RNA sequence: GGUUCUCCCCGAAAGCUAUUUAGGUAGCGCCUCGUGAAUUCAUCUCCGGGGGUAGAGCACUGUUUCGGCCGAUGCAAACUGCGAAUACCGGAGAAUGUUAUCACGGGAGACACACGGCGGGUGCUAACGUCCGUCGUGAAGAGGGAAACAACCCAGACCGCCAGCUAAGGUCCCAAAGUCAUGGUUAAGUGGGAAACGAUGUGGGAAGGCGUCGGCCUGCGCGGAAGAU
RNA sequence: CCUCCUAAAGAGUAACGGAGGAGCACGAAGGUUGGCUAAUCCUGGUCGGACAUCAGGAGGUUAGUGCAAUGGCAUAAGCCA
RNA sequence: UGCCUGGCGGCCGUAGCGCGGUGGUCCCACCUGACCCCAUGCCGAACUCAGAAGUGAAACGCCGUAGCGCCGAUGGUAGUGUGGGGUCUCCCCAUGCGAGAGUAGGGAACUGCCAGGCA
C-alpha cells in the first residue's frame, strides 16, 4: 500500500487548510511527469494548473520529470499566478518530502516573489 | 457494600447562536466540528462566528459535524 | 377461472381496517409491475370457505371488480395469532 | 375561506391546562357559546385538539 | 389563646437547591400594587434538530435450551446492525386571548398538605401496604347525582323572577318525570356478597359421527361466599 | 469527588437504591516535524505446537489511551526517530 | 465534440464483497546501483537521484455475472397523545401520528473542474 498511505498522510494537511478556507497549492510529483494545481477553497475548481507533459513548457526541457523540469514548472506557475492574483495562496507537499523535487520547486515558486 | 452532571446539546439545529457559544457539551466526540466550529481540551464544541448552526452527516463513516453558516 | 367478488376501497387508515374488520370485512391489496397498487375490499366469509381447498396455493387467483379482470398470484397472507380469521392479503399481479 | 360554527358543549374544569389554552385560543367562555372562525388547516388541529367538548357544524 | 364596622378588585403555598441540620437560617417558585418594554407569551399548522423510550432485533454486553465449546432457537435494569407517539429547542404563519410575556421596585403570605385518575419502583408481582413523574378536586367551590358519605361523576354561585333548555343521574309509590316500544337472558329475590374448583340447568354458535349417538365455545344460576343489639 | 440503570427517547426527578474507585500519578506520560500504526486467527520454524522469538498470509480497529469503571478515539485522542 | 488515463471536490454500500474477461496509443505501476540531497528503532524497509533496457507480474481503470450485501414502496402489524367504557392485574371504542422486518422495484453507481493520448 503506497498510493492509499499517501493520500491518507495527505488528508491530514488537507482537511487542516480547509478550515481557514484559503487557496492551496498542490503538487503531485511522478517521475514521468510533474503537475502543480491551484485551488480554491471550495475544492471543486482548480485556478490555475501547469504539468510536465505539455509541451509548451516541456521544449527547452530534456525530460519531463527531473529537477530543472520541476523547477520550471515552478517558475511558470508562478509568473501565472502573478499575472492572475492568486493573493499569496497557501502551500501543500501532498504527503511528500520537502528536500528534493518538491523543494526545488517550492524554491522556484517563491523565487517570482511570492509570499507564501 | 452522587451529583449528575449536564450532558447534550444546548444548542439545537437553526439556533442563531453567538461567537463562543457551546453548541454541545458531551462525554467524548458524539459530533465533529466543521466549518467555522472549535473543540477545546476536554472535547467542546464551541461557535466561532455568529451564524445559523447545523447538523449534516458526511464522511465514508458516516459521522455527523456541527456547522455554522451565515445568519 | 373461479369467480372472486370484490369491492373497491375508499378509505385508507387503521380506523378504516378496524371498521372492516367489525363489518365482516378484511382489506387486501394488489401490486406488482410499474402500475400503481389497487387496494382491495373482500368479505371473510367467501375468502376462508376458498382457502379450504388444497388448490388455492396452486392456482392463479382471478378477481373481477367493476368488470374488470385481474390475474394475480398469492404473494403473502396475514394470520392471527390465535384467531382462525384472515385480515390481509398481499397479491402479485402475474 | 368558507368559515364554520364551533360551539362549546361539555364544561372544561377539569381539562388539562392544554385543553383550557386550546378553548381560549378557539374563543369559547362558556357552554354552548358558539363562535365563527374560517377553516383552514391550524384551525382544524385546533378543533381536533379538544374534539371531545366541541361540536363543529361542517 | 384573642385580635372589634361595611363594600369592591386580584388572589396563593404546604415545592426545588445548602446545614455537628431534622421544629429554624439563604436563593429560586407561587400572590398582589406601581412603573417601563418587544405580534412579548399561550393554543394550533408547517419546517430544521439531538433522541434511543414503546415496538422490533439478537449485529453489539449477556442468559436458558437443542444436534455432539461449534451452529441454531427463545430472552434482558449497568444489550441495540433499526426505531415510534409523546416531551424539549429554534424558525415562519391565519385566528383568538382586557399583555395572558419580560425587567425593576413596595408589600406579602406559605415552608407536617389530603384524596383520586394515569405509568412504574418497592412489597410474598397476597395488602384500602409503601415512594415516585403528570393531571384533577378539596385545602380556599356553592349547586345536582351516588341514602347519608371533602377526595368520585356533571358543573365554577354578581343580584331578582311562581319562565324555558340541558350535563351527570333517573321516569312503579315514597319522590319530578315511560307500569313506553322493539329482540333477547334469568327462576336464583341472582338483581341486592366475593375470584380459583366441581356439576343430567337453559338459549345460541362453528365443527363430528356409520336415520343414527355424541363432543367444543359464549351468555346467565349453585358451596366454598363468612361482620358483630 | 467521579464511573451505567431504576428515571416514563430534552435536563432533572425515591427510600445506608442498586455499583466500586480517586483521593493519585507524569515536572515527563507536556508542545511541535517526519514517518509508521493492529488486535485476533491459519500456516512454517532446534522446542514453538498458537501459547519464550521471527515471516507468508485471513482480518481492519475486537488491541490501546497510566488508573477501578465510562465514551469517543487509524487524518488514532497511538507509536519510533 | 466522443473513447481512454491521472489529479482535485460533492455523494458514502444504487459507491461494497466474490467470479470471468480487457488496458500499454498516452498515462500509471514493477527497478536496476546509490560510494552522490536524503536514511533505516537492522534492511534503499519507506522517500530521493537516471526510463523504456523489458513487461502489465501485482495494484489500479472498464464490461458482464443480481451469487452475497444495500436501499426501498403501497399495505398491514405492534405502539402511542387526547376523551370515554369494561369483567379495571388487562382490554376496547372515535379521532390524529405511525414501528422494525419482509414483499414489488433499483442498482455491478452518479455528478463538477483541470490535465494528457487517440478521434
Amino acid at each position: 500500500d503506497k498510493k492509499s498511505a499517501r493520500i491518507r498522510r495527505a488528508t491530514r494537511a488537507r482537511r487542516k487548510l480547509q478550515e481557514l478556507g484559503a487557496t492551496r497549492l498542490v503538487v503531485h510529483r511522478t517521475p514521468r511527469h510533474i503537475y502543480a494545481q491551484v485551488i480554491a477553497p471550495n475544492g471543486s475548481e482548480v485556478l490555475v494548473a501547469a504539468s510536465t507533459v505539455e509541451k509548451a513548457i516541456a521544449e527547452q526541457l530534456k525530460y519531463t520529470g527531473n529537477k530543472d523540469a520541476a523547477a520550471a514548472v515552478g517558475k511558470a506557475v508562478a509568473e501565472r499566478a502573478l499575472e492572475k492574483g492568486i493573493k499569496d495562496v497557501s502551500f501543500d507537499r501532498s504527503g511528500f518530502q520537502y528536500h528534493g523535487r518538491v523543494q526545488a520547486l517550492a524554491d522556484a515558486a517563491r523565487e517570482a516573489g511570492l509570499q507564501f | 457494600t452522587s451529583e449528575a452532571k449536564r450532558l447534550g446539546v444546548k444548542r439545537f439545529g437553526g439556533e442563531s447562536v453567538l461567537a463562543g457559544s457551546i453548541i454541545v457539551r458531551q462525554r467524548g466526540t458524539k459530533f465533529h466540528a466543521g466549518a467555522n466550529v472549535g473543540c477545546g481540551r476536554d472535547h467542546t464544541l464551541f461557535a466561532k462566528a455568529d451564524g445559523k448552526v447545523k447538523f449534516e452527516v458526511k464522511g465514508p463513516k458516516n459521522r455527523k459535524f456541527i456547522s455554522i453558516e451565515a445568519e | 377461472m373461479f369467480t372472486i367478488n370484490a369491492e373497491v376501497r375508499k378509505e385508507q387508515g387503521k380506523g378504516a381496517s378496524r371498521r372492516l374488520r367489525a363489518a365482516n370485512k378484511f382489506p387486501a391489496i394488489i401490486y406488482g409491475g410499474k402500475e400503481a397498487p389497487l387496494a382491495i375490499e373482500l368479505d371473510h366469509d367467501k375468502v376462508m370457505n376458498m382457502q379450504a381447498k388444497a388448490e388455492f396455493y396452486s392456482e392463479v387467483l382471478t378477481i373481477v371488480v367493476d368488470g374488470k379482470e385481474i390475474k394475480v398470484k398469492a404473494q403473502d397472507v396475514q394470520r392471527h395469532p390465535y384467531k382462525p380469521k384472515l385480515q390481509h392479503i398481499d397479491f402479485v399481479r402475474a | 375561506a368558507k368559515t364554520i360554527k364551533i360551539t362549546q358543549t361539555r364544561s372544561a374544569i377539569g381539562r388539562l391546562p392544554k385543553h383550557k389554552a386550546t378553548l381560549l385560543g378557539l374563543g369559547l367562555r362558556r357552554i354552548g357559546h358558539t363562535v365563527e372562525r374560517e377553516d383552514t388547516p391550524a384551525i382544524r388541529g385546533m378543533i381536533n385538539a379538544v374534539s371531545f367538548m366541541v361540536k363543529v357544524e361542517e
